[PDB]
Protein backbone atom coordinates (compact mmCIF):
# COMPACT_ATOMS: atom_id res chain seq x y z
CA UNK A 1 0.00 0.00 0.00
CA UNK A 2 2.86 2.23 -0.83
CA UNK A 3 1.31 5.66 -2.76
CA UNK A 4 2.41 7.14 -5.71
CA UNK A 5 5.17 9.57 -5.10
CA UNK A 6 6.08 12.64 -7.05
CA UNK A 7 9.40 14.75 -6.55
CA UNK A 8 9.41 18.24 -7.13
CA UNK A 9 11.95 21.18 -6.19
CA UNK A 10 11.11 24.19 -4.64
CA UNK A 11 13.35 26.42 -2.44
CA UNK A 12 16.26 24.60 -3.88
CA UNK A 13 15.16 21.61 -1.24
CA UNK A 14 13.59 18.27 -2.84
CA UNK A 15 10.41 17.23 -1.91
CA UNK A 16 9.43 13.64 -2.50
CA UNK A 17 5.66 13.41 -1.13
CA UNK A 18 2.61 10.71 -1.95
CA UNK A 19 0.20 12.56 -5.00
CA UNK A 20 -2.72 12.94 -2.16
CA UNK A 21 -0.63 16.16 -1.00
CA UNK A 22 -1.26 19.03 -3.67
CA UNK A 23 -0.38 22.24 -3.91
CA UNK A 24 3.16 22.71 -1.74
CA UNK A 25 3.52 25.75 -0.53
CA UNK A 26 6.87 26.85 1.50
CA UNK A 27 6.45 28.80 5.00
CA UNK A 28 9.77 27.84 6.59
CA UNK A 29 10.81 27.22 9.09
CA UNK A 30 14.31 26.96 10.97
CA UNK A 31 16.91 24.32 12.90
CA UNK A 32 14.65 20.78 12.52
CA UNK A 33 13.66 21.18 9.18
CA UNK A 34 11.21 23.22 6.00
CA UNK A 35 7.59 23.26 6.18
CA UNK A 36 4.82 23.80 3.67
CA UNK A 37 1.55 23.92 3.73
CA UNK A 38 -0.67 21.55 1.42
CA UNK A 39 -3.92 20.33 0.44
CA UNK A 40 -4.44 16.53 1.92
CA UNK A 41 -6.92 15.75 -1.29
CA UNK A 42 -7.82 12.21 0.62
CA UNK A 43 -9.36 14.03 3.86
CA UNK A 44 -9.87 17.89 2.11
CA UNK A 45 -8.37 19.61 4.68
CA UNK A 46 -5.15 21.83 4.65
CA UNK A 47 -2.28 20.41 6.31
CA UNK A 48 1.74 21.28 7.75
CA UNK A 49 4.07 19.19 5.85
CA UNK A 50 7.68 18.97 7.47
CA UNK A 51 10.47 17.92 6.23
CA UNK A 52 12.83 16.55 8.54
CA UNK A 53 16.75 18.51 8.05
CA UNK A 54 19.51 15.74 8.61
CA UNK A 55 17.50 13.41 11.22
CA UNK A 56 19.88 10.93 11.01
CA UNK A 57 22.98 13.15 11.23
CA UNK A 58 25.00 12.19 14.86
CA UNK A 59 23.54 10.20 17.84
CA UNK A 60 22.03 13.72 19.56
CA UNK A 61 19.94 13.68 16.52
CA UNK A 62 18.46 10.22 15.16
CA UNK A 63 17.32 9.89 18.81
CA UNK A 64 15.83 13.23 18.56
CA UNK A 65 14.29 12.44 15.51
CA UNK A 66 13.22 9.11 17.16
CA UNK A 67 11.76 10.84 20.14
CA UNK A 68 9.44 13.07 18.36
CA UNK A 69 8.27 10.78 16.12
CA UNK A 70 7.37 9.02 19.60
CA UNK A 71 5.69 11.55 21.13
CA UNK A 72 3.54 12.45 18.10
CA UNK A 73 2.64 8.98 17.35
CA UNK A 74 1.14 8.86 20.54
CA UNK A 75 -0.72 12.26 21.27
CA UNK A 76 -4.65 11.88 20.89
CA UNK A 77 -6.35 14.46 22.39
CA UNK A 78 -9.09 17.40 21.02
CA UNK A 79 -6.62 19.87 22.30
CA UNK A 80 -3.22 18.54 21.53
CA UNK A 81 -1.74 18.50 17.74
CA UNK A 82 -1.51 14.84 16.45
CA UNK A 83 0.29 13.23 13.64
CA UNK A 84 -1.61 12.52 10.22
CA UNK A 85 0.20 10.99 9.01
CA UNK A 86 4.24 10.09 8.16
CA UNK A 87 5.93 8.68 5.52
CA UNK A 88 9.17 7.98 3.71
CA UNK A 89 10.13 7.72 0.05
CA UNK A 90 12.83 5.23 0.71
CA UNK A 91 11.52 1.22 -0.29
CA UNK A 92 14.08 -0.03 2.89
CA UNK A 93 15.79 0.23 5.52
CA UNK A 94 18.40 0.21 2.98
CA UNK A 95 17.85 3.88 1.00
CA UNK A 96 15.72 5.32 4.25
CA UNK A 97 17.20 8.83 4.58
CA UNK A 98 13.87 11.33 5.08
CA UNK A 99 11.56 11.88 7.23
CA UNK A 100 8.23 13.79 7.08
CA UNK A 101 5.92 14.80 9.33
CA UNK A 102 2.38 15.55 8.46
CA UNK A 103 0.03 17.39 10.95
CA UNK A 104 -3.27 19.76 10.84
CA UNK A 105 -2.18 23.26 9.89
CA UNK A 106 -2.47 26.15 11.95
CA UNK A 107 -4.62 29.33 10.71
CA UNK A 108 -3.71 31.26 13.63
CA UNK A 109 -2.06 31.03 17.20
CA UNK A 110 -3.27 32.97 20.32
CA UNK A 111 -1.24 35.98 19.66
CA UNK A 112 -3.02 36.56 16.15
CA UNK A 113 -6.33 35.93 17.88
CA UNK A 114 -5.89 38.74 20.49
CA UNK A 115 -4.34 41.38 17.84
CA UNK A 116 -7.73 40.78 15.75
CA UNK A 117 -10.52 41.40 18.51
CA UNK A 118 -11.09 42.35 22.40
CA UNK A 119 -11.42 38.69 23.87
CA UNK A 120 -14.22 39.27 26.66
CA UNK A 121 -14.27 37.20 29.63
CA UNK A 122 -15.98 34.19 28.18
CA UNK A 123 -13.39 33.57 25.72
CA UNK A 124 -10.64 33.96 28.41
CA UNK A 125 -12.23 31.17 30.60
CA UNK A 126 -12.85 28.57 27.08
CA UNK A 127 -9.37 29.05 26.07
CA UNK A 128 -7.70 28.31 29.55
CA UNK A 129 -10.00 25.50 30.24
CA UNK A 130 -8.83 24.07 27.01
CA UNK A 131 -5.14 24.52 27.87
CA UNK A 132 -5.58 22.62 30.99
CA UNK A 133 -7.86 19.78 29.61
CA UNK A 134 -4.93 19.55 26.84
CA UNK A 135 -2.33 19.56 29.80
CA UNK A 136 -4.11 17.16 31.92
CA UNK A 137 -3.66 14.67 28.98
CA UNK A 138 -0.21 15.02 28.20
CA UNK A 139 0.70 15.17 31.91
CA UNK A 140 -0.86 11.65 32.53
CA UNK A 141 1.47 10.53 29.99
CA UNK A 142 4.36 11.72 32.17
CA UNK A 143 5.50 14.18 29.18
CA UNK A 144 6.08 17.96 30.54
CA UNK A 145 5.21 20.27 27.04
CA UNK A 146 8.30 23.05 28.53
CA UNK A 147 7.45 25.40 26.19
CA UNK A 148 4.35 26.70 26.62
CA UNK A 149 3.56 30.57 25.36
CA UNK A 150 0.87 32.27 22.88
CA UNK A 151 2.62 30.86 19.61
CA UNK A 152 2.77 27.35 20.18
CA UNK A 153 -1.66 27.54 20.82
CA UNK A 154 -3.43 27.33 17.84
CA UNK A 155 -6.99 27.99 18.00
CA UNK A 156 -9.31 28.65 14.73
CA UNK A 157 -12.63 30.38 14.36
CA UNK A 158 -14.90 28.57 16.59
CA UNK A 159 -12.36 29.32 19.56
CA UNK A 160 -11.10 25.58 19.30
CA UNK A 161 -7.74 25.44 20.74
CA UNK A 162 -4.53 23.14 20.15
CA UNK A 163 -1.42 22.67 22.00
CA UNK A 164 1.55 22.83 19.59
CA UNK A 165 5.10 22.33 19.39
CA UNK A 166 6.20 20.37 22.14
CA UNK A 167 10.32 20.87 23.64
CA UNK A 168 12.60 19.43 22.32
CA UNK A 169 13.40 32.66 21.79
CA UNK A 170 10.82 34.08 24.82
CA UNK A 171 11.64 33.26 27.95
CA UNK A 172 8.57 35.20 29.74
CA UNK A 173 6.17 32.32 30.00
CA UNK A 174 9.01 30.35 31.21
CA UNK A 175 8.92 29.11 35.36
CA UNK A 176 11.91 30.55 37.09
CA UNK A 177 13.20 26.60 38.57
CA UNK A 178 14.10 26.13 34.80
CA UNK A 179 15.36 29.49 33.70
CA UNK A 180 17.74 29.68 36.48
CA UNK A 181 17.92 25.89 36.94
CA UNK A 182 16.85 25.28 40.28
CA UNK A 183 16.18 21.92 40.62
CA UNK A 184 15.11 18.96 39.09
CA UNK A 185 11.76 20.16 37.80
CA UNK A 186 8.26 19.11 37.32
CA UNK A 187 4.81 19.03 35.55
CA UNK A 188 3.83 22.02 36.86
CA UNK A 189 6.35 24.35 35.06
CA UNK A 190 3.72 24.12 32.05
CA UNK A 191 1.20 25.65 35.02
CA UNK A 192 3.35 28.49 35.58
CA UNK A 193 3.16 29.14 32.01
CA UNK A 194 -0.52 28.91 31.61
CA UNK A 195 -0.48 31.27 34.59
CA UNK A 196 1.49 33.65 32.20
CA UNK A 197 -0.81 33.27 29.00
CA UNK A 198 -3.92 33.93 31.30
CA UNK A 199 -2.49 37.29 33.07
CA UNK A 200 -1.50 38.54 29.69
CA UNK A 201 -4.85 38.15 28.09
CA UNK A 202 -7.15 39.49 30.86
CA UNK A 203 -4.39 42.74 30.61
CA UNK A 204 -3.20 42.76 27.43
CA UNK A 205 -0.09 43.49 29.15
CA UNK A 206 2.95 40.71 29.22
CA UNK A 207 3.22 39.64 32.90
CA UNK A 208 7.17 38.96 33.38
CA UNK A 209 8.71 40.67 30.42
CA UNK A 210 12.13 40.50 31.46
CA UNK A 211 14.86 41.56 29.23
CA UNK A 212 17.38 38.96 30.78
CA UNK A 213 17.01 36.45 33.38
CA UNK A 214 17.65 38.41 36.17
CA UNK A 215 15.37 41.47 35.63
CA UNK A 216 12.77 38.96 35.05
CA UNK A 217 13.22 37.11 38.26
CA UNK A 218 13.55 40.62 39.51
CA UNK A 219 10.01 41.06 38.02
CA UNK A 220 8.58 37.34 39.41
CA UNK A 221 9.87 37.81 42.66
CA UNK A 222 8.14 41.14 43.02
CA UNK A 223 4.57 39.45 42.64
CA UNK A 224 5.07 36.81 44.31
CA UNK A 225 7.46 37.51 47.09
CA UNK A 226 11.15 36.31 47.72
CA UNK A 227 11.43 32.13 48.55
CA UNK A 228 11.24 30.98 52.22
CA UNK A 229 12.82 28.68 53.93
CA UNK A 230 11.03 25.73 52.88
CA UNK A 231 11.69 26.49 49.15
CA UNK A 232 15.16 27.95 49.80
CA UNK A 233 15.93 23.80 51.24
CA UNK A 234 14.86 22.77 47.72
CA UNK A 235 17.07 24.37 45.61
CA UNK A 236 20.07 22.21 44.90
CA UNK A 237 22.86 24.83 44.01
CA UNK A 238 24.94 26.31 46.97
CA UNK A 239 25.42 29.19 44.19
CA UNK A 240 21.62 29.92 43.35
CA UNK A 241 20.50 29.60 47.32
CA UNK A 242 23.46 32.36 47.95
CA UNK A 243 22.64 34.75 45.21
CA UNK A 244 18.88 34.05 46.45
CA UNK A 245 19.73 34.85 49.97
CA UNK A 246 21.38 37.96 49.03
CA UNK A 247 18.29 39.56 47.92
CA UNK A 248 16.18 41.91 49.74
CA UNK A 249 12.83 40.27 51.29
CA UNK A 250 9.98 41.01 49.42
CA UNK A 251 6.54 40.08 50.37
CA UNK A 252 3.46 38.64 48.06
CA UNK A 253 1.52 41.10 46.44
CA UNK A 254 -2.30 41.26 46.79
CA UNK A 255 -3.29 40.26 43.10
CA UNK A 256 -6.82 41.56 43.56
CA UNK A 257 -4.73 44.81 43.51
CA UNK A 258 -2.38 44.00 40.52
CA UNK A 259 -5.46 42.61 38.12
CA UNK A 260 -8.24 44.87 38.74
CA UNK A 261 -11.72 44.94 36.96
CA UNK A 262 -10.71 41.42 36.09
CA UNK A 263 -13.16 38.55 37.38
CA UNK A 264 -12.61 37.54 41.03
CA UNK A 265 -12.74 34.06 40.52
CA UNK A 266 -10.11 34.53 37.50
CA UNK A 267 -7.72 36.34 39.62
CA UNK A 268 -8.59 33.43 42.44
CA UNK A 269 -7.23 31.06 39.73
CA UNK A 270 -3.61 32.64 39.19
CA UNK A 271 -2.92 33.03 42.80
CA UNK A 272 -3.05 29.16 42.44
CA UNK A 273 -1.29 28.63 39.46
CA UNK A 274 1.39 31.88 39.92
CA UNK A 275 3.11 29.88 43.48
CA UNK A 276 6.96 30.09 43.46
CA UNK A 277 7.22 26.91 45.21
CA UNK A 278 6.35 23.65 42.26
CA UNK A 279 5.12 21.63 44.90
CA UNK A 280 2.19 24.30 46.04
CA UNK A 281 1.31 25.17 42.73
CA UNK A 282 -1.90 23.63 41.58
CA UNK A 283 -2.11 20.62 38.59
CA UNK A 284 -3.97 20.75 35.64
CA UNK A 285 -6.55 18.31 36.40
CA UNK A 286 -7.17 20.36 39.95
CA UNK A 287 -7.72 23.64 37.71
CA UNK A 288 -10.30 21.98 35.77
CA UNK A 289 -12.42 21.67 38.65
CA UNK A 290 -11.74 25.27 39.37
CA UNK A 291 -15.17 27.22 39.82
CA UNK A 292 -13.31 30.10 37.15
CA UNK A 293 -14.52 26.95 34.60
CA UNK A 294 -18.05 26.02 35.82
CA UNK A 295 -19.54 26.51 32.45
CA UNK A 296 -17.40 23.95 30.41
CA UNK A 297 -15.97 21.60 33.24
CA UNK A 298 -17.26 18.09 32.89
CA UNK A 299 -15.44 15.47 34.32
CA UNK A 300 -16.66 12.77 32.15
CA UNK A 301 -15.09 14.38 28.89
CA UNK A 302 -11.71 15.29 30.48
CA UNK A 303 -9.14 12.17 29.25
CA UNK A 304 -6.11 10.87 29.91
CA UNK A 305 -3.35 9.25 27.83
CA UNK A 306 -2.73 5.65 27.10
CA UNK A 307 0.73 4.90 29.54
CA UNK A 308 3.81 5.96 27.34
CA UNK A 309 7.11 4.34 27.65
CA UNK A 310 9.74 6.25 27.65
CA UNK A 311 12.61 3.83 28.38
CA UNK A 312 14.10 4.41 25.37
CA UNK A 313 15.59 7.61 27.16
CA UNK A 314 17.82 5.33 28.99
CA UNK A 315 19.39 3.60 25.86
CA UNK A 316 22.51 3.58 24.25
CA UNK A 317 22.07 2.92 20.61
CA UNK A 318 24.80 3.16 17.55
CA UNK A 319 23.37 5.91 14.75
CA UNK A 320 21.58 2.82 12.58
CA UNK A 321 20.59 1.34 15.65
CA UNK A 322 18.38 5.02 16.07
CA UNK A 323 17.80 5.45 12.47
CA UNK A 324 15.91 1.25 12.06
CA UNK A 325 13.41 2.01 15.34
CA UNK A 326 12.62 5.21 13.55
CA UNK A 327 11.92 3.30 10.67
CA UNK A 328 9.36 0.69 12.72
CA UNK A 329 8.01 3.52 13.90
CA UNK A 330 6.80 5.05 10.26
CA UNK A 331 6.00 1.45 9.38
CA UNK A 332 4.05 0.93 12.04
CA UNK A 333 1.79 4.22 11.79
CA UNK A 334 -1.72 4.27 11.39
CA UNK A 335 -3.94 7.00 10.60
CA UNK A 336 -6.64 8.59 12.26
CA UNK A 337 -9.99 6.63 11.47
CA UNK A 338 -12.20 8.29 8.12
CA UNK B 1 -16.95 31.37 23.57
CA UNK B 2 -18.00 31.38 19.71
CA UNK B 3 -17.24 33.45 16.49
CA UNK B 4 -13.38 34.75 15.76
CA UNK B 5 -11.78 36.68 13.54
CA UNK B 6 -8.22 34.59 11.92
CA UNK B 7 -6.34 37.07 10.57
CA UNK B 8 -6.56 40.87 9.92
CA UNK B 9 -4.29 44.24 8.60
CA UNK B 10 -1.81 45.43 10.53
CA UNK B 11 1.57 45.39 11.99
Amino acid sequence: ERPTFYRQELNKTIWEVPERYQNLAPVGSGAYGSVCAAFDTKTGHRVAVKKLSRPFQSIIHAKRTYRELRLLKHMKHENVIGLLDVFTPARSLEEFNDVYLVTHLMGADLNNIVKCQKLTDDHVQFLIYQILRGLKYIHSADIIHRDLKPSNLAVNEDCELKILDFGLATRWYRAPEIMLNWMHYNQTVDIWSVGCIMAELLTGRTLFPGTDHIDQLKLILRLVGTPGAELLKKISSESARNYIQSLAQMPKMNFANVFIGANPLAVDLLEKMLVLDSDKRITAAQALAHAYFAQYHDPDDEPVADPYDQSFESRDLLIDEWKSLTYDEVISFVPPPL
Amino acid sequence: AADLRISCNSK
